[PDB]
DNA sequence: AACCCTAACCCTAACCCTAACCCTAACCCTAACCCTAACCCTAACCCTAACCCTAACCCTAACCCTAACCCTAACCCTAACCCTAACCCT
DNA sequence: GGGTTAGGGTTAGGGTTAGGGTTAGGGTTAGGGTTAGGGTTAGGGTTAGGGTTAGGGTTAGGGTTAGGGTTAGGGTTAGGGTTAGGGTTA
């Protein structure tokens, strides 16, 4: 009740950290929690959100499509062997993964 | 098909009581050979469930004597 | 007609590089509206869900068929038989 | 449609091209009943969990929603759809 | 209207930051949503379980940091680990 | 102390009421106490999540007697719905 | 001044306890409400199903005449009921072995 | 000589009629206890702990091997090969 | 001072009597050529991402042992749930 | 954890079969090219029956109730399965 | 080689109260799902094309089962000579 300063910008993040804390108390998780836990909750969640956005468009080019399309967000993922091993319990939609069709599945090789 | 039988027990001679296991162990020579009876041949082994009328034994007395 | 080895490749290509739905959308809600009422009558189908269900049909038959094939490869055959569907399951862990 | 008249919807040369997908280049001859009976027995389970979900929920239709959260129950985080 | 709560804004503006003259598209901001809230049950879930474990009941910064190391694989749990310590260390230095 | 032991008492009623004259072992003790407890977590964890997706918080006999049909199988799951059923109706008619 | 103050078999006709479900349901953090009819069916479910794997523990301990549940026999009972093998197929019960099967390639056949 | 085709069916019923352990402790504590020193050191370890880990690496084991076997019985082969393991640890999902 | 032997058990002792004993539980009869050597070495993970979780179990609770308690709670991230040694 | 004994089970090394792997022979199982002939939904055009908000009042929600009972391994102990001599065919 | 009579040995089986958390109804009163005028969403019919799907025929057209090189993986060895078990403390 003075200023603007409101608590989704009161840390440093692009996820709102007064509001994706009001999300944290809405699971039934434990009560006390530290004023470090939502600063930690909108950095390390935020990370992977990031991660996925910036590759589907750079999948894009070599299918001349420029922006994010949901064809090209399952493919984010699986452009680099740190996104792909991290998630377990993800299925985008579409898809269209990379054809692996390697040396060996070309004639002998 | 008696002979595979036959060796199954050790013995590399065709006795009647071979066939008769051969005989009663396919489908289809059981089906065609239904009526005929080997002698000397005998029944296959086999029992039968349902013989133990007690099965579960419970205590019908007590721990305390 | 003659057999190839080009075609093959090309459709496969093709169909990879295409994100098209191949399964029809009113055979699948009726099948699965008959599935529904073998347990409770009365039930309606949507959209969105519908779609959800052939997105997920659709990502299980491609991994089974991908299993399929992966298993038949190994053992020196190009094609799968009806018994590696069936050993890709029970090896998956989805009937025993 | 509620006889066998839906139950064989998967065809012979529409399930060609569904394989290719994935890989395969060669199927067979009994797959066209095998891939039918499998797809039915998971089909079958799938909706049983979202009619068991909206029978908890007191509904009658099958949203999305449900048919996500029994396919994240038993193993498959599917998205795009609901949320 | 009850309106329903998504991440869209903050999504946006992470990926003009990432990458300019870029954006989502249809299904893509309903896959971006299913994916956080699928992730924000995932880690938030297993604080509550490590500190009913330990008789406790304080989910801290510690508490989310440690989760890092168990849900992120290898060099993505690290940099996530380092993101989070230079957030909290800024927030603790001026409020 | 804050209460947390075992189940050992209502397990070998249990069975000396399914099996008289018999008992249970070392390790069998502590596999039966590890199974409950997981079962525990199994059941009313998914009960949770229900009442949540429906914008509730209220878990009564039904959202138990919903999460058996989900867990259990087949014959199981209505054996367990038709003891649970006939259990509640005991307590509520004394 | 109150009665006679009878009951039923204990409180509601289970052996399994009803005080401890209900105050380990409410302070796990699972629900800020919990409701008075509802730990009844959780022990009931979880008294008959204990009761079920103790028969079968037991059907299966005295086929080698030993009154007594060892975790041999509670893993040979679990792994042979079709209702009990896909409920319990993650588990692995230890000091248990598995089950006695041979393929029939293996053996020497024709 | 015993002709070979029974001795082997032989040892399989009477280790599968028998509960008792084949690999050793203290090897496999020293092995669990290098492991735990790449990690960070000053470590110790219990008996149920080194217990129950034997116990899941021969479930595992168990379950790998059976695997393995149902996989290359099933190509005309009574012997298996060292991509077998690798072919099922793919289909498992285990990488 | 100190003993020479500082190779603390490079992945050893499981060999001939051990792995066919263990395999022979399962249903395998005979053994080819390779077989073994990577055997060592699909166990080697299964300790690697496995301890490690009860190590960083150990250290959100500033201890120094891993008990019996700890062990339960990581084979279960995994889906490996023991009765018995845990408790 | 690292600290002298234990002292009999446990882990390398040798010759000879079964078994793994390649080369043919010939039947038999399997993809498309322009003829096949009705045929097939989904795209447009309507026209149907109680589910969503709706929420003012109505009859239950566990809350603190504070007196019963249950109760649990030790109790000092006893109830099953023991373990060496004795012992059913291999 | 495994089941069994003798024999203890940890290891099961029955209260005994000791009493201390733990669940339970009227004195409330409650705000959500029905039950309530508008506003919505799925289901039953209608029409015409055009791209999708049943079917022979054909092709000599390409994966595929009995013999037979070897090399490679078993059972005994039988001592013996290194390691793995179990009882000691400080």
């Amino acid at each position: 009740r003075a200023k603007a300063k409101t608590r989704s910008s009161r840390a440093g993040l692009q996820f709102p950290v007064g509001r994706v804390h009001r999300l944290l108390r809405k699971g039934n998780y434990s009560e006390r929690v530290g004023a470090g836990a939502p600063v930690y909750l909108a950095a390390v969640l935020e990370y992977l959100t990031a991660e996925i956005l910036e590759l589907a468009g750079n999948a894009a080019r070599d299918n001349k499509k420029t922006r994010i399309i949901p064809r090209h967000l399952q493919l984010a993922i699986r452009n680099d062997e740190e996104l792909n091993k991290l998630l377990g319990r993800v299925t985008i939609a579409q898809g269209g993964v990379l054809p692996n069709i390697q040396a060996v599945l070309l004639p002998k090789k | 098909l008696a002979g595979n039988a036959a060796r199954d027990n050790k013995k590399t001679r065709i006795i009647p009581r071979h066939l008769q296991l051969a005989i009663r162990n396919d489908e289809e020579l059981n089906k065609l050979l239904g009526r005929v009876t080997i002698a000397q041949g005998g029944v296959l082994p086999n029992i039968q469930a349902v013989l133990l009328p007690k099965k579960t034994e419970s205590h019908h007395k007590a721990k305390g004597k | 007609r003659y057999r190839p080895g080009t075609v093959a490749l090309r459709e496969i290509r093709r169909y990879q590089k295409s994100t098209e739905l191949l399964i029809r959308k009113l055979p699948f809600q009726r099948l699965v509206r008959e599935i529904a009422q073998d347990f409770k009558t009365d039930l309606r189908f949507q959209s969105s869900a519908v779609m959800a269900l052939q997105e997920a049909c659709e990502a299980y038959l491609v991994g089974l068929f991908e299993d399929t094939n992966l298993c038949a490869i190994h053992a020196k055959r190009v094609t799968i038989m009806p018994k590696d569907i069936q050993l890709a399951r029970r090896i998956r862990g989805e009937r025993a | 449609k509620v006889l066998r008249d839906n139950i064989q919807g998967i065809t012979k040369p529409a399930i060609r091209r569904l394989a290719r997908r994935g890989g395969v280049k060669r199927i067979s001859g009994l797959i066209y009943e095998e891939t039918r009976g499998v797809l039915k027995v998971f089909l079958e389970n799938v909706i049983r969990d979202a009619v068991t979900y909206t029978e908890h929920a007191k509904r009658k239709t099958v949203t999305a929603m449900d048919v996500v959260y029994a396919l994240k129950r038993q193993g498959r985080t599917l998205y795009g759809f609901g949320g | 209207r009850s309106r329903k709560e998504s991440y869209s804004v903050y999504v946006y503006k992470v990926l003009k930051q990432v990458h300019p003259d870029t954006g989502i598209s249809s299904k893509a901001m309903g896959i971006m949503n299913s994916f956080v809230n699928d992730i924000f049950e995932r880690i938030a879930g297993e604080a509550s379980r490590l500190a009913h474990y330990n008789k406790r009941s304080t989910i801290t910064s510690r508490e989310i940091q440690t989760a890092v190391r168990l849900l992120l694989p290898g060099e993505l749990a690290k940099h996530a680990v380092s993101e989070g310590t230079k957030a909290v260390t800024k927030y603790t230095s001026a409020k």
